[PDB]
RNA sequence: CCGGGCACUCUAACGGGACUGCCCGCGAAAGCGGGAGGAAGGAGGGGACGACGUCUGGUCAGCAUGGCCCUUACGGCCUGGGCGACACACGUGCUACAAUGCCCACUACAAAGCGAUGCCACCCGGCAACGGGGAGCUAAUCGCAAAAAGGUGGGCCCAGUUCGGAUUGGGGUCUGCAACCCGACCCCAUGAAGCCGGAAUCGCUAGUAAUCGCGGAUCAGCCAUGCCGCGGUGAAUACG
């Protein structure tokens, strides 16, 4: 997103309502893991480096 | 079934009469999964072949189903010049299972309210012949003794 | 026996039979039938034109019916069209009143589609 | 709806109680459609806005818990051919 | 003084007990025929009984637990199947043909991303 | 009665590691009733695979929350002393309490 | 059937209670 | 529930275990059939896994990034609106058209996940949503929780109906600064189309398809019938 945005988000007062969570790599504002507070391509990326502690591709 | 001869599923016997040909007629009755509820109705008839007839309800049934046993059918064949409509003789296995699912389908349009009381009655009347299910089985052999020109290009 | 307008209802049940009646149906019937203390599961066919009149006496009274409810929920949209306001302009033009989407089906208040060219 | 409650912005909840008592009544622009309207609104008359401008609305008694929005729509129609 | 057999159907487990009496059965502190009233299959549970001739020779008391009603009968089956091939083991002999000594890994299957019960997809569009 | 909770993402060490305070538990003094598996709490994260959009193709990953009991019933100054500067773990986690 | 809200199967498909569907235990 | 034991169930780590390794048949071997094993075979069932490349495929709106372009604005803050528009047209779906069905009552049997900025037992108030109160739980230890279909009992009697609940009227609950535009939920009233769907067309080969409920992510709340998953019951049919 853009600068304006990604800042807006942290500055979080004025009516609670409006906090909404956002990447903290990207900006991203859509679809953001609360947990790791990344957005959901940054969790695919970071988990894949190793870089996500405990974090390990599944299947069954 | 491309490379397999694909081989037949095989059925638990029944638990009252003891028998597969029940088990197998007793899933065509089974809407949406539930068994319970088919073989308290196909039993609940058999109860109904009691009280009202004074056979022995299995035995109607080996023979109402011997009744609706097609013995010829008709299918497709593609051939050069146009697509025909062929008699061949209606494997055991075949047999079986159309006169299970015509049992069933005729069963389920003769107009009684209750549902066992259908299945009742069309158990009944194939047996002694006169049921709708049958003119099905009938209606078929026709059509491939009306087809009997064509019953050269069987395989 | 009639109850209130016109209204005959019959055989059935008594509990069924009282839905028949307009601004009445599942709980306003079995709220009346034990406030008259009279069987539910009895058929309007038979029952003694006392509790006949005991069950009509008591609807017709207890809250508005058939014709006068009618009446006053036409009067309530009235009000709410030409006071101009928002519910009042979709009931003007037969669109729906509450939310919803008219892109697609709003068939029910729309009518028929009624179909064009591309 | 909301019952404890009957929210209504005070922007001009101020300039209506005080057009009741001042002795005076005249046209009032403002950006609140959120709020509910009456009693003391009735006669008066209010400029809301749709998105685009501000639109006049008379108000009376069968206008009560209506919010203001209502009586200020906000898109245009007219059909399709 | 007594005899035992694990059995499991589909996420149904079963813990049975025999030890000779009339032919009583117990599930969970239960007689058979009232945790069971009204379903179908449940005499089908015990199965190797009459098989291996068994009638009134033993009497049950079994806990089960998991699955549902209907998948934990063929769960106690095997119960009764590894029990009576406890007493006298010369009861795998007409046990095994019969089937009833194995577990049916038969299972439900899970969902895959894209599809919609696991194998089911969803409907083709092409316009 | 004095307990200790083991949690940790990787149970190659978690195990490895509940292993040691045995021993410096039942050498180094009074009984200790041995590590119990408690059931792995799974946090799962299901994802659409790439950037854009196909919908359909995600690809899944977990994290493990593994949890290993063991119990202590005698306290030795010695197990004390042992269960306070002999630690060694490293992305383990510990508790202990008195009840 | 699952869309009649003033029925216990209805309540149970939309997830609510009420009236026709108390919560009890 | 207490003592007590963990033996069983289970919980979760480590191994074992089937390799066409054995018998007969075939065969030149590889392999194929067939039998006895065994919990399991002929890669046991299911994942995860996607060759050189193709579609100048998708994405400069996740991000990165060469080039081009705007600078009191093509940047920046806000209030209000719109993304929710409706003559219509298509895709994916949900609920149905009922008696193997609807309703009410009682009665059972799951799994996986979530929760001490939350999940909330239990008592009261309320028809109810919900609201007062208020205990336990950092959680195999308390809570979400009722699983549902099923079962039993009784009712409806073939009717546009105790089917079906779309539309609308009035009354409220909660979140939230705020529900006119645009929230979800409860109640009373209202009860529409619909009596298995033209040409056409989709999925599925087994614990599958049908069908039944349950959880989570996002999230204040929710337009979720969606999506990712969990188990309950459980078919049909493959000549070729
Ligand atoms: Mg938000
Ligand atoms: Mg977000
Ligand atoms: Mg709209
Ligand atoms: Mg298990
Ligand atoms: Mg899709
Ligand atoms: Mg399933
Ligand atoms: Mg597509
Ligand atoms: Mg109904
Ligand atoms: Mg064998
Ligand atoms: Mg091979
Ligand atoms: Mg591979
Ligand atoms: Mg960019
Ligand atoms: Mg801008
Ligand atoms: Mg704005
Ligand atoms: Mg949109
Ligand atoms: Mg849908
Ligand atoms: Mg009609
Ligand atoms: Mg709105
Ligand atoms: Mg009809
Ligand atoms: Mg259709
Ligand atoms: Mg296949
Ligand atoms: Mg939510
Ligand atoms: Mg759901
Ligand atoms: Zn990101």
């Amino acid at each position: 997103a853009r600068k304006a945005l990604i800042e807006k988000a942290k500055r979080t007062p004025k009516f609670k309502v409006r906090a909404y969570t956002r990447c903290v790599r990207c900006g991203r504002a859509r679809s953001v893991y609360r947990f790791f507070g990344l957005c959901r391509i940054c969790l695919r990326e970071l988990a894949h480096k190793g870089q996500l502690p405990g974090v390990r591709k599944a299947s069954w | 079934a491309r490379r397999r001869r694909a081989e037949v599923r095989q059925l638990q016997p029944d638990l009252v009469y003891g028998d597969v040909l029940v088990t197998a007629f007793i899933n065509k009755i089974m809407r949406d999964g539930k068994k319970n509820l088919a073989a308290r109705i196909f039993y609940d008839a058999c109860k109904i072949i009691q009280e009202k007839t004074g056979q022995e309800p299995l035995k109607v049934f080996k023979q109402a189903v011997e009744n609706v046993k097609p013995r010829m059918e008709v299918r497709s064949r593609r051939v050069g010049g146009a697509n025909y409509q062929v008699p061949m003789e209606v494997s055991p296995r075949r047999q079986q299972s159309l006169a299970l699912r015509w049992l069933v389908q005729a069963a389920n349009q003769r107009p009684e309210r209750r549902a066992a009381v259908r299945i009742a009655h069309e158990l009944m009347d194939a047996a002694e012949g006169k049921g709708g299910a049958v003119k099905k089985k009938e209606d078929v052999e026709r059509m491939a003794e009306a087809n009997r020109a064509y019953a050269h290009y069987r395989w | 026996a009639r109850i209130a307008g016109v209204e005959i209802p019959r055989n059935k049940r008594v509990d069924v039979a009282l839905t028949y009646i307009y601004g009445i149906g599942k709980a306003r019937a079995k709220e009346a039938l034990e406030k008259t203390g009279i069987n539910p599961a009895t058929r309007v066919k038979d029952l003694t034109e006392a509790e006949v009149v005991r069950l009509r006496e008591y609807v017709e009274n207890t809250w508005k019916l058939e014709g006068e409810l009618r009446a006053e929920v036409a009067a309530n949209i009235k009000r709410l069209m030409d006071i101009g306001c928002y519910r009042g302009l979709r009931h003007r033009r037969g669109l729906p009143v509450r939310g919803q989407r008219t892109r697609t089906n709003a068939r029910t208040r729309k009518g028929p589609r009624k179909t064009v060219a591309a | 709806s909301l019952k404890k409650g009957v929210f209504v912005d005070d922007h001009l909840l101020e300039k209506v109680l005080e057009l009741n008592a001042k002795g005076e009544k005249r046209l009032i622009k403002t950006w609140s459609r959120r709020s509910t309207i009456v009693p003391e609104m009735v006669g008066h008359t209010i400029a809301v806005y749709n998105g685009k401008q501000h639109v006049p609305v008379y108000i009376t008694e069968n206008m009560v818990g209506h919010k203001l929005g209502e009586f200020a729509p906000t898109r245009t129609y007219r059909g399709h051919g | 003084e007594q005899y035992y057999g694990t059995g499991r159907r589909k996420e149904a487990v079963a813990r049975v007990f025999l030890r000779p009496g009339n032919g009583k059965v117990t599930v969970n502190g239960q007689d058979f025929n009232e945790y069971f009233q009204g379903l179908v299959r449940a005499v089908a549970a015990l199965e190797p009984l009459r098989a291996v001739d068994a009638l009134g020779h033993f009497d049950a008391y079994i806990t089960v637990r998991g699955g549902g009603k209907s998948g934990q009968i063929d769960a106690i089956k095997l119960g009764i199947a590894r029990a009576l091939v406890q007493y006298n083991p010369d009861y795998r002999a007409k046990l095994k043909p019969l089937g009833f000594l194995t577990r049916d890994a038969r299972v439900v299957e899970r969902k895959k991303y894209g599809k919609h019960k696991a194998r089911r997809a969803p409907q083709y569009s092409k316009r | 009665k004095i307990r200790i909770k083991l949690r940790g993402f990787d149970h190659k060490t978690l195990d490895a590691s509940a292993q040691k305070i045995v021993e410096a538990a039942r050498r180094s003094g009074a009984q200790v009733s041995g590590p119990i598996p408690l059931p792995t709490r799974v946090r799962r994260f299901t994802v659409i695979r790439g950037p854009f959009k196909h919908k359909d193709s995600r690809e899944h990953f977990e994290l493990r929350t593994h949890n290993r009991l063991v119990d202590i019933i005698n306290p030795n100054r010695k197990t004390i002393e042992q269960l306070m500067t002999l630690d060694l773990p490293t992305g383990v986690e510990i508790e202990i309490k008195t009840v | 059937g699952k869309g009649d809200r003033r029925t216990r199967r209805g309540k149970i498909w939309r997830g609510t209670y009420g009236k026709y569907r108390p919560r009890k235990k």
